[PDB]
């Protein structure tokens, strides 16, 4: 086996509205107070259930919010999903959909949890990414004790990720959080393991994805 | 929401014990963990009942209405925002604040530290960027100095405050920026981490 | 006045929703007789009514979209929301609110609009986005043009910009889409209309990009001496 | 549903005639047109009336199983494109299919035309993108009746409605690729252009220039 998935826009303006739609494994089974919900996360925040919708179409809403929120789905089409009120910035979260298991109608599951969605909103539209590689021009390490890799600057907003070779050269990595270039775009940084000595007899690569613009391009490190 | 307390700091060696508060019915409250920058994780269920196949060292537990959870051996690794979730009325599930957790005794560990020098396509662009790498470190502290000859950080001060790794080190970065012509006019391209007032120091050349 | 205003996002992935947006503006909802509308139109293609709202919230639609669309309102923000379901490319069109009106008891018709909104409904690739100089050019042409042209692979965001040579020759000018296949995987080539004249053998160099990304991998027209 | 014919092809002031059909009985029967990225922009009102804010260069009669417009004082942007609509039973804001005007009466130009080069870039990346491309025609409405060995490949379907050039006269694009050995294997290329008129040509060498 069971996972789930949350999938929507990468970036909202402000004052305009969200949507966003969830599917998984485990399909449709009418198990144990089975459901599934949408919640969100405020930036390093705690988290905060919107709604959710059980093994028929028994549904239920938060009091505080209730207006500024709408779900149904179409069950054919396999996908939750969930609709929204016209937005104010602070509506920007870490958001996600879940699975429920509550018992005989008691008893609480949350049972399973999606990757989640970078629910991000500004006055301004996306922006694309710049790529450096960032081996340096005097060295002085030897055998497999040496790490490498990119920066990626000048997009916005988040997420951009990196893959090693489409994974296959995997090993001894460090990826740091991105920070907020500030002239209001953002920039990130990821490096891999390498032999010090023995760039070019095998080439490295990063693998770069931006999903806003959906660029992904492939440079080497060496 | 579930009242609970904001922080929890203890000896590695030690069973932890953490609560909240059911404001309502509470005698169903399960539990869920959040390490940062990713999605929670499930722990406690029903009441007491133990998550099938995770980590063993979490620990089933109950109260009345101040919920509580544990750890039976605690470990470095555990340093996380904990999570009380609730049924409530009419299917108005509630949930907690979070409470963060510090496992004292943990050696720490010095940073391991990387820097880079700027790239050609800035030198097209009359810019310049130097990419400051810090990791490996414990605590989760952090403060940062750069030595661009005698001058002040420059075009993006731009500097991570302190985040976790896959094991319970810690990282941040830092990216000096300059013009092309101040970095080939300048000489020193360093920076240094000040983590804990210990001197780490990393520095490129052509 | 009367205003409105067409909102949402460019594009979707696939099996997701439509979810655009428009608000009523110099009158008001409470005025009699009156409505609010949606009409989409397919690119090169013809145009298609979808729904209405009247002054009673009385709501109607075309009922071959009727498990696949929505329409909803919200007071607390004066805002007209249209809803899709099933998101297939196929649907890729301008979409447009627009203001009902009548006569008599039940005689209607429609006359105010906002700016109007582009859409693009699309699988999904930006992956190495291609700008090969595949130009409708040189003496191959006797149109008072010999219009510079670039060809595109994987682009997934819109709009799509063009530029040669800062337009400083050019004459009979219009941009042409030269081609266009897989929305949001997209291969697609646009121009500019540069004289009649021979000119493959020469250094020119292309913006074909698209506003979203300002990313491109691009060669120059004189790869090979036979162009003239 | 409404039908309603392909383009009315006439006229600087002679009236025109356009007709919809569909629901005979004039219920609340009316007309719009589309152009360069505009609005649907209102053509007719009422029961089928001319608007309060609209000028004398169009009139919609009631009429009967024509639901007719009459077109007076045409110009080039008048070749826009025009569709009727109606209220049918409840709700159904019933919506046309087009009618592209081509307004000949207005002085236009023969047409002048572009093939793709066997191009010096192509040879290098294996493509023949036999595309044309056409410009300088009025009236505004073109075909393609390509000359060639038979290679019908990468074809495409257009409304040239918004391809106004600078000049004011109009400009199209017409869809055909191979690869760049369909420059050399075959050979009898030619994009042969019809604008209601002229039938104007261009061929290509074996390579660029
Ligand atoms: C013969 O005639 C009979 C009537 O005399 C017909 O029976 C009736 O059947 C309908 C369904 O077909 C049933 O509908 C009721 O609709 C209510 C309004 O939609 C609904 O109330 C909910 O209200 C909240 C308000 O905030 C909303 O948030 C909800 O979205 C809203 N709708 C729904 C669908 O929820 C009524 O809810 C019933 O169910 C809940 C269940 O909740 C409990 O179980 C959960 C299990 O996980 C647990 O988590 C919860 O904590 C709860 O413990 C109950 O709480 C309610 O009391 C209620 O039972 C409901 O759907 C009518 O109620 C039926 N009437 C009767 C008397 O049964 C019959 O079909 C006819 N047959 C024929 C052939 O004609
Ligand atoms: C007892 O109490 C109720 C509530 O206070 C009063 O009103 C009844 O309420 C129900 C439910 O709201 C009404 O049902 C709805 O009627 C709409 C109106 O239809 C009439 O009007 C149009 C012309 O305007 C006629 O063409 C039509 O034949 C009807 O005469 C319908 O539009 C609604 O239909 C839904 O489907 C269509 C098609 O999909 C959509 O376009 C609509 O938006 C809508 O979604 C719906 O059926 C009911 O009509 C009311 N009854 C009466 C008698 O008024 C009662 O008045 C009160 N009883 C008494 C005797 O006072």
């Amino acid at each position: 086996q069971v996972t789930l998935m949350e999938s929507g826009p990468a970036l909202v303006k402000v004052t305009q509205t969200l949507a966003v739609t969830c599917t998984f494994s485990g399909f449709s089974i009418r198990d144990s107070g089975k459901g599934v919900a949408w919640i969100r996360q405020p930036p390093g925040g705690a988290l905060e259930w919107l709604t959710s919708i059980y093994w028929d179409d028994t549904k239920y809403h938060d009091t505080s919010l209730k207006p500024r929120l709408t779900i149904f789905r179409d069950t054919s089409q396999t996908q939750v999903i969930l609709i929204l009120t016209n937005m104010a910035p602070l509506d920007t979260a870490t958001y996600y959909c879940g699975r429920i298991n509550n018992g005989g109608g008691w008893k609480d599951h949350i049972d399973f949890w999606g990757p989640g969605l970078l629910v991000t909103v500004s006055s301004a539209s996306t922006k694309g990414p710049s790529v450096f590689p960032l081996a340096p021009s005097s060295r002085s390490t030897s055998e497999s004790t040496a790490a490498l890799g990119c920066l990626v600057k000048d997009y916005f907003p988040e997420p951009v990720t990196v893959s090693w070779n489409s994974g296959s050269l995997t090993s001894g990595v460090h990826t740091f959080p991105a920070v907020l270039q500030s002239s209001g775009l953002y920039s990130l940084s990821s490096v891999v393991t390498v032999p010090s000595s023995s760039l070019g007899t095998q080439t490295y690569v990063c693998n770069v994805n931006h999903k806003p613009s959906n660029t992904k391009v492939d440079k080497r490190v060496e | 929401a579930l009242t609970q307390p904001p922080s929890v700091s203890k000896s590695l060696e030690q069973s932890v014990t953490i609560s909240c508060t059911g404001t309502t019915t509470g005698n169903s409250v399960s539990w869920y963990q959040c390490h940062s920058g990713t999605a929670p994780r499930l722990l406690i269920y029903d009441v007491n009942k133990r998550p099938s196949g995770v980590s063993d060292r979490f620990s089933g537990s109950k109260s009345h209405n101040t919920a509580s959870l544990t750890i039976f051996g605690l470990q470095a690794e555990d340093e996380a925002d904990y999570y009380c979730g609730s049924y409530g009325s009419g299917g108005s599930l509630l949930f907690g604040g979070g409470t963060r957790l510090t496992v004292l005794g943990q050696p720490k560990a010095s940073p391991t530290v990387t820097l880079f020098p700027p790239s050609s396509e800035e030198l097209q662009a009359n810019k310049a960027t130097l990419v400051c790498l810090i990791s490996d470190f414990y605590p989760g502290v952090v403060k940062v100095a750069w030595k661009a000859d005698g001058s002040a950080v420059n075009a993006g001060v731009e500097t991570t405050t302190p985040s976790k790794q896959s094991n319970n080190k810690y990282a941040a970065s830092s990216y000096l920026s300059l013009t092309s012509d101040q970095w080939k006019s300048h000489k020193s391209y360093s920076c240094q981490v000040t983590h804990e007032g210990s001197t780490v120091e990393k520095t490129v050349a052509p």
